[PDB]
RNA sequence: GUUUUCGUUGUUUUUU
């Protein structure tokens, strides 16, 4: 438990090639990316965003 | 006692890409606070490129503390590390 | 199946030995701790009763 | 809201003539589920 | 018959030519032992045929004696994971995992006691053109 | 989670650093995890059926630091033997050793396609390299068009000249491909690679780049041209295979001399090693003469155009022995260091005499799996090969095994800002890292 | 300056000479009729009941792999496009299968023939099972056994093989040109040689062998091509080819409209 | 020369030796007489001499600090639970290991 | 047939697939880079004498330790009209153009496996924990997050 | 224009292993000692053993993105035919009169052995090499 | 367990000729011989047919509930 | 799951156009020509035509990835045509080509039977 | 009306 343990807000499925995307780049399926979030302030240079 | 004098701040004067990242963060996250901008904001809205330009222009109101293995701190200002 | 145990890693066990010769699948095995051990009938191997 | 777990099915739309059911109806917004396709979709009340 | 031990005190003609002593230089098959080291044999028994070693997964691949060993044993396991048809009373069971292929199709390249495995009869896939080729870097 | 965002990479088993990475999110649809072909040097695997781990920051203060110490281009170099790890692979690699060929030339339109797909292009086309009758270009042109300029390389492949006449050799200038053919030892992961000099100079981001780039005109030009491989790649024509019989039968009949030799009380003692063990390493060698011969012999047949001969030069998979085994011969078999034993008594099989030892008769193959092997070399080669797969298996866990247990040795040691190493107690372990 | 010269016509088929022409234009017409050519397939299958011992779904796609006659699909409009509530009669045809088996004993083979056109934007010749014969029952449907009755009531839609390979009308669609590779376009494997090695392109008539000294000519150029139109059945090669001839010139208008109203 | 079993004391003043260069296998006989920074050298030489056997290369700097660390007290520090648990450091470490 | 293990990459179109001249397009495609790796030369003669039998009309004997000879099956394709070794010319789908190559192209008998895509996808970013020390639980099939 | 000129008789053709393109060994039947090396398409140029072949090279043919030859536009290249676009690679200063200029045409490689004066003028980037016939 | 009803590779319709397939060979004629017959000369089509494996016959075997 | 809808691969939605034109700063009258529910069939086809013009300096497509019905294209017609005219007339020239073989094959098919 | 929950421990299997 202390070490090693189950963390939240991480995913697992399988890998794919592409040679469309960049090296630092990586192809997230949407429905993660829906499912998944990431708090963030409400900031004036985003309020309307 | 527990600081070092400016003379004797024998690190070097370049800044680590450890305390270097931790500006940057430490800043955007300041920003992102609504912390008051020492450089302009364009277009820049999302607060780490402001942080990032406001390291380039060496516009970062913080100073550092290395605390070296005997213990003893050496504080360096942001202004002062030559960014490479 | 071997009831052995895999208390010690050992190589005679999961080693394929000639004696084995027209009895057990030669390539059919388990992957890592049980390759090489559990075995099974070849196409005519006959048990006595 | 009680117009809702029933039978619907679309008239007009990219899936216009496929039956469904509504489950969340938050506020003049209506989300259904399709029968052929494992998937639940949102559309305006009014198709 | 013989068991294990048996085996041991007995002299076998891994084929049924072998028991004749023989007497060309083809390219394109393996190579037959030279037996010349004793002039004199006296054979025992004979290899029914020497390919029923195999496990019964093991047989389903063609041509085994062509591919790694390791290759083989690889296949012979996954086999196993592979969907197809097991069963006719499919329907009226109530299992808890059941997926079956649309088509099963009988391999084009089939071995001989696949007839006795009835796997033509009980295929667990489809035979499809296909092309060894690198088209779009996808393929990776 | 929004596109470009940046998140955690992370990969088992985690042998080191490498093994884990952070990304710049890039949502599609469908459910897989889409990687740059390279990314998977490092990661070390293919798409079998291998799964993915990753991780979303959930601050500002973590995003930066990710950005900033986690992005792949920084990590390009490897300090394990302070060289890059990725490089050029497969369909890639394959096709870059083609396009390099001297006799290679390209369409105008082909040109203006391939030009248009590198988004790093200057929008200036270049010149053709013939000019008349017939404007064309060479593969070479359009790879210097991909690599940024500035940049310089010079490699002498083997004492050759700098008309190259083998075509070897390489040379680069201002980024400009003066000449040679392109291969795993200019673009693999190896040392002081192009790769490496790129990001030496033009720092990470062009680097990276670079290899976005080359994917995308090497594949591209590939698809306008195809490869692929067939059966008759790996089969010779009748005179090599005479050759290959030929030494064969001396070979054996080198070995029968050697048995003639010891069964007479003739064969000579080796150091340390008794006659019964110097006959075994005198047969061994033989053997391993014949396959090398053999193999080396066949090679020597095959045709340039073979994409078995193609691919072996251009090394981005396949390995010469592998034809040797695959054409000529598998050659002879080893177990634990030694030959196939009398697992049955005084014979390891039923259907050989007793007290047999011509190579055969101890686990010598002389066919090649076009060939087809008989039964008994067939076994040989199936208990090597459970043998080997039994030594990765138990190997894999000691070695695990011992990776924890070191790392649990060194967990806490640190340079210091005095550049001495010291552990958490402060006892300093070098006086100064490295020694530099 | 485009050409056509027939070599052999079919209902199905049409194998012409093509030349005059380029190699891009000849495969983005052949890229047009086999993918950008709307028909009819079943689409909205529906059972009121069924008794037979396969998955609906499966009997579904089954039914969506039937060819149906569409020469009239030019004329009728996409479901989405038709205003009405629900479909109407000109977005959408109604067919109905409906098959028993009775007796014991047997097995009543259903047949694509029990499939009938029960409405369609009539007098549109479209929802017409497509069979070789009349005397053929059509694609053998289901197998119905003692007790064993089948109810059901399918919807089809117009559509485009792009949206499903359903929809596409030719069954294959081969092409070539200089099968001498006198463009020399490709490069021939061989051991000993090519030509010994090699057959030869049923199409090779057409184009003379070169001769032995003749020296390559660069300015060479794809010329003459060799095709064979295949029809699934559900319409005429002749009116694919006439189709997808007129909906890449319909694409083609749409594209030269965008540029001037965008403008 | 090589011998087969270890003396070092003994054949080092052979007569007919280099005794100033004579070189054995085992590190242990070089802490007994040739103290512990040679052990270290001998240490680190058979280290390489195994791990580049293949022909493979690692940056020296890691094989130093390896060597280094497990001689820090002037003596073998064996990898294994006793050496490393017997070091006197955190409690929370030593025990996790 | 032959350990020969591969995932979806992508599907192409009817069209999008590089044809022959006879107009087949292969069903699917795959690396010649692991042949040379894997030298799973059983696969070859398997997708080889399949195209044998399927222009033939008929079911061959796969028995290994069976003298079939590769010859006397390219004899048997050169006298069906077709590459000895398989090898036919292709053509890019895209641009229909020839491709400068020969492809070795033919059927072969494949295999669906139980490891579908959705049977692995999982994500956690709150939910079930364990009570005993409030960790994110356990298993894909229960909310499990990744260790 | 032409920043050296000469006429070759091909002493040697060589294909070797490539095809398209034949490795060839000509002597200046004006003047010997002027060892050239070149590298020519086949197909596109065929050549053959002794072919006396006139060399110019002019670092330019104005009578930058490149852009397909309007015939409108003249050349001297207009009465070559067969011309490349090159790079100097190595203008190598050897021997007392032996000055090897290598140039390199994205890929193909020339060796000019002859004298530094028949050569001191090519000291250049960029030539293009001029072959008429 | 039933005919495909089109050529997975081309698209080809073939579920009607099976029966058709079936009667041929019901006089033992050369399976090639009758994939010729049935104007199937695409191995891409003659492959299913060739080694199609037909089975809804055993479950009409089991006596239906109804 | 994650799948994208079929039916998309040729429906344009509203808000976006079919075309969407943009001018390539980096060299003289080159435009780049970002493409919706197209590919190959359309993009080759006009590709070539265009080629085929002398008046035309730079064009060239790519599709940026194969999931997405949209692809770009850089054309550079030399001075005195900006591209957009110059891709007028490959419409009208394919045109034109396409209803000639069109009238042309329904002579054929008309004499052939 | 906001609000709001499913078990363990084992076993065996494979997944790299
Ligand atoms: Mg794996
Ligand atoms: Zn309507
Ligand atoms: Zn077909």
């Amino acid at each position: 438990n202390l070490m090693g343990k189950r963390v939240d807000f991480s995913a697992r499925t399988v890998i794919s090639g592409d040679p469309n995307l960049e090296l630092d780049q990586v192809g997230v399926p949407i429905s993660i990316a829906k499912t998944l979030s990431y708090p963030e302030t409400v900031t004036q240079y985003n309020i309307h965003r | 006692e527990l600081a070092i004098l400016k003379e004797e701040r024998t690190t070097t004067p370049y800044l680590t890409k450890y305390e270097r990242a931790r500006i940057l963060g430490t800043r955007a996250l300041q920003i992102s606070m609504n912390a008051p901008v020492l450089v302009d904001i364009e277009g820049e809205t999302d607060p780490l490129q402001i942080a990032m330009k406001e390291l380039s222009q060496r516009k970062i109101p913080l100073v550092i503390r290395r605390y070296l293995p005997d213990g003893s701190y050496e504080d360096w200002g942001c202004d002062e590390l030559i960014v490479d | 199946n071997t009831p052995i145990g895999r208390d010690g890693k050992l190589a005679k066990p999961r080693q394929l030995h000639n004696t084995h010769w027209g009895l057990v699948c030669p390539a059919e095995t388990p992957e890592g701790q049980a390759c090489g051990l559990v075995k099974n009938l070849s196409l005519l191997s006959g048990i006595s009763i | 809201d009680p117009t809702l777990n029933k039978t619907v099915k679309i008239r007009q739309g990219g899936y216009k003539g496929k039956i469904g059911i509504v489950k969340e109806a938050n506020g003049d917004r209506f989300r259904v589920e399709l029968h052929n396709p494992n998937k639940t979709i949102p559309i305006p009340c009014s198709f | 018959y013989v068991d294990g031990e048996e085996e041991e005190t007995i002299m076998i003609a891994m084929t049924p030519e072998d028991l004749q002593t023989r007497s060309l230089n083809d390219t394109a098959k393996r190579i037959k032992p030279e037996m010349s080291t004793s002039s004199h044999h006296t054979f025992t028994h004979c290899e029914i045929h020497p390919s029923m070693i195999l496990g019964v997964a093991a047989s389903i691949i063609p041509f085994p004696d062509h591919n790694q060993s390791p290759r083989n044993t690889y296949q012979s396991a996954m086999g196993k994971q592979a969907m197809g048809v097991f069963l006719t009373n499919y329907n009226v069971r109530m299992d808890t995992m059941a997926n079956i292929l649309y088509y099963p199709q009988k391999p084009l390249a089939k071995t001989q006691a696949m007839e006795y495995l009835k796997f033509r009869e009980l295929p667990a896939g489809q035979n499809a053109i296909v092309a060894i080729a690198c088209y779009s870097g996808y393929n990776q | 989670l929004m596109d470009d965002d940046p998140v955690l990479f992370n990969r088992q088993p985690s042998l080191h650093k490498m093994s884990m990475m952070a990304h710049r999110v890039k949502v599609m649809p469908y459910s897989t995890f889409r990687l740059n072909l390279s990314v998977t040097s490092p990661y070390n695997a293919d798409f079998d059926g291998d799964e993915m781990n990753l991780h979303v920051p959930q601050s500002e203060e973590t995003r930066a630091e990710l950005s900033q110490l986690c992005a792949v281009p920084l990590q390009i170099v490897s300090p394990q033997s302070n060289k890059p790890v990725m490089g050029i692979v497969q369909d890639t690699l394959c096709g870059v050793r083609k396009m390099t060929l001297r006799d290679t030339f390209i369409e105008y339109e082909q040109v203006m396609n391939m030009l248009f797909w590198v988004p790093s292009w200057d929008g200036v086309v270049p010149q053709p390299a013939i000019l008349k009758p017939k404007p064309l270009w060479t593969g070479k042109q359009l790879l210097s068009i991909a690599i940024p300029s500035g940049i310089h390389l010079q490699r002498t492949d083997g004492g050759n000249s700098l008309l190259s006449p083998k075509d070897n050799g390489m040379l680069i200038v201002d980024g400009k491909v003066m000449f040679g053919v392109v291969d795993k030892k200019t673009v693999g992961s190896g040392g002081g690679g192009l790769i490496h000099t790129v990001m030496r100079e033009k720092g990470p981001k062009i680097c990276a780049e670079l290899f976005g780039n080359i994917q995308k005109v090497v594949n591209y030009w590939l698809l306008h041209n195809g490869f692929s491989i067939g059966i008759g790649d790996a089969i010779a024509d009748a005179s090599t295979m005479k050759e290959i019989t030929h030494a064969i039968s001396s070979a054996k009949e080198q070995v029968q001399e050697i048995i003639y030799k010891a069964q007479h009380n003739e064969l000579e003692l080796k150091p340390g090693m008794t006659l019964r063990e110097s006959f075994e390493g005198e047969v061994s060698r033989t053997l391993n003469d014949a396959r090398d011969s053999a193999g080396r012999s066949a090679e020597m047949n095959l045709k340039d155009l073979n994409n078995v001969k193609q691919m072996v030069s251009a090394g981005s998979k396949g390995s010469f022995i592998n034809i040797a085994q695959m054409s000529a011969c598998v050659g002879q078999q080893m177990v634990e260091g030694k030959r196939i034993a009398f697992g049955f008594a005084d014979r390891s099989l039923p259907h050989f005499t007793k007290d047999d030892f011509s190579p055969e008769s101890k686990g010598f193959v002389e066919n090649s799996y076009l060939r087809g092997l008989t039964p008994q070399e067939f076994f040989f080669h199936a208990m090597a090969g459970r043998e080997g797969l039994i030594d990765t298996a138990v190997k894999t866990a000691e070695t695990g095994y011992i990776q924890r247990r070191l790392v649990k040795a060194l967990e806490d040691i640190m340079v210091h800002y005095d550049g001495t190493t010291r552990n958490s107690l402060g006892d300093i372990i070098q006086f100064l890292y490295g020694e530099d | 300056e485009p050409k056509v010269n027939i070599i052999n016509a079919q209902d199905d088929e049409v194998e012409l000479m093509l030349s005059d022409v380029n190699l891009s234009l000849a495969n983005s017409l052949r890229r047009t009729m086999l993918a950008e050519v709307p028909t009819l397939a079943i689409d909205l299958v529906e059972i009121k009941m069924n008794t037979s011992v396969l998955a609906d779904e499966f009997i579904s796609h089954r039914l969506g792999l039937i060819p149906l006659v569409s020469e009239d699909v030019e004329e009728m409009k996409y479901s989405r496009d038709c205003t009405c509530e629900d479909y109407c009669d000109e977005c959408s045809v109604v067919l109905e299968l409906s098959a028993r088996h009775e007796g014991e004993e047997g097995t009543t083979d259903v047949y694509s023939s029990s499939l009938i056109k029960v409405s369609g934007p009539g007098n549109l010749n479209v929802g017409e099972p497509v069979r070789r014969d009349d005397y053929d029952q059509g694609i053998l449907l289901c197998k119905l056994r003692n007790h064993q009755e089948l109810n059901i009531r399918c919807i089809a839609k117009k559509g485009i093989a792009k949206e499903h390979a359903k929809w596409s009308p030719c069954s294959a669609i081969a092409f070539e040109y200089d099968p001498h590779n006198k463009l020399k376009h490709t490069d021939f494997w061989f051991e000993v040689d090519a030509k010994k090695e090699w057959p030869d392109s049923k199409y090779a008539t057409w184009e003379e062998p070169p001769k032995p000294g003749e020296v390559f000519d660069y300015k060479a150029k794809p010329n003459r091509f060799y095709m064979t139109v295949e029809t699934t059945g559900s319409l005429k090669a002749n009116q694919v080819f006439s189709r997808g001839i007129k909906t890449l010139q319909e694409k083609l208008a749409n594209v030269l409209f965008e540029l001037e109203n965008s403008r | 020369l090589e011998t087969d079993g270890i003396n070092l004391a003994e054949v080092m003043a052979v007569p007919g030796v280099d005794s100033s260069r004579t070189y054995s296998n085992s590190f242990v006989e070089i802490l007994s007489v040739l103290g512990i920074e040679a052990t270290r050298s001998s240490l680190y030489k058979e280290i390489l001499n195994v791990i580049a056997f293949d022909g493979s290369y690692v940056n020296y700097r890691h094989m130093a600090l390896l060597v280094d660390v497990m001689t820090s007290r002037g003596y073998l520090m064996a990898i294994t639970r006793h050496g490393i648990n017997r070091a006197d450091t955190g409690a929370l470490m030593r025990c996790s290991f | 047939r032959h350990g020969q293990k591969g995932t979806i990459g992508v599907t192409y179109r009817h069209e999008d697939m590089p044809f022959s001249a006879e107009g087949i397009v292969p069903d699917l495609i795959i690396n010649p880079h692991a042949i040379p790796s894997r030298m799973t030369v059983a696969h070859l003669i398997e997708c080889l004498l399949s195209k044998v039998g399927s222009i033939r009309g008929y079911e061959g004997d796969a028995t290994p330790f069976t003298d079939l000879t590769v010859d006397a099956v390219s004899n048997l394709l050169r006298d069906n009209g077709y590459q000895s070794r398989g090898f036919e010319v292709m053509y890019n789908g895209h641009t229909g153009k020839k491709l400068m190559a020969q492809v070795f192209f033919g059927p072969t008998y494949y295999q669906r496996l139980r490891h579908m895509v959705d049977d692995k996808i999982h994500a956690r970013a709150r939910g079930p924990v364990q009570v005993l020390t409030r960790q994110p639980v356990e298993g894909r099939s229960r909310d499990g997050g990744l260790r | 224009s032409a920043l050296f000129d000469d006429i070759f008789t091909v002493q040697t053709v060589d294909n070797g292993r490539y095809n398209k393109v034949s490795r060839i060994i000509g002597i200046s039947t004006t003047n010997s000692a002027i060892k050239l090396t070149l590298d020519i398409n086949n197909e596109m140029f065929p050549v053959s053993q002794d072919d006396s072949l006139t060399v110019t090279l002019a670092n330019s043919l104005s009578l930058k993105s490149w852009r397909p030859p309007k015939p409108t536009d003249k050349s001297l290249a207009d009465d070559y035919d067969y011309v490349m676009f090159g790079t100097v690679y190595k203008f190598e200063e050897g021997d007392e009169d032996k000055i090897k200029v290598y140039v390199s045409f994205g890929g193909l490689l020339m060796c000019l052995e002859g004298g530094y004066k028949s050569l001191a003028s090519l000291k250049q980037d960029n030539l293009y090499i001029l072959i008429r016939r | 367990m039933i005919i495909p009803v089109r050529c997975f590779s081309c698209g080809k319709v073939v579920g009607d000729k099976w029966d058709a397939y079936l009667r041929l060979l019901e006089e033992g004629k050369q399976e090639g011989d009758a994939l010729d017959e049935l104007k199937l000369k695409r191995y891409c089509c003659r492959r299913m047919v060739l080694t199609h494996v037909d089975l809804i016959e055993k479950f009409l075997r089991y006596n239906p509930l109804e | 799951m994650n799948a994208p809808d079929r039916f998309e691969l040729f429906i344009l939605p509203d808000d976006v156009p079919k075309l969407k034109i943009t001018p390539d700063s980096r060299v003289p009258n080159c435009i780049i020509i970002k493409f919706e529910r197209e590919d190959h069939t359309l993009a080759n086809l006009l590709r070539e035509e265009l080629a085929l013009y002398p008046d035309v300096t730079f064009v060239a497509y790519k599709v940026e990835h194969p999931l997405f019905a949209n692809f770009v294209m850089r054309l550079q017609t030399e001075e005195g045509t900006r591209p957009k005219q110059a891709l007028e007339r490959a419409c009208a020239s394919i045109i034109n080509k396409l209803k000639t073989l069109d009238h042309k094959f329904n002579e054929e098919w008309n004499i052939k039977n």
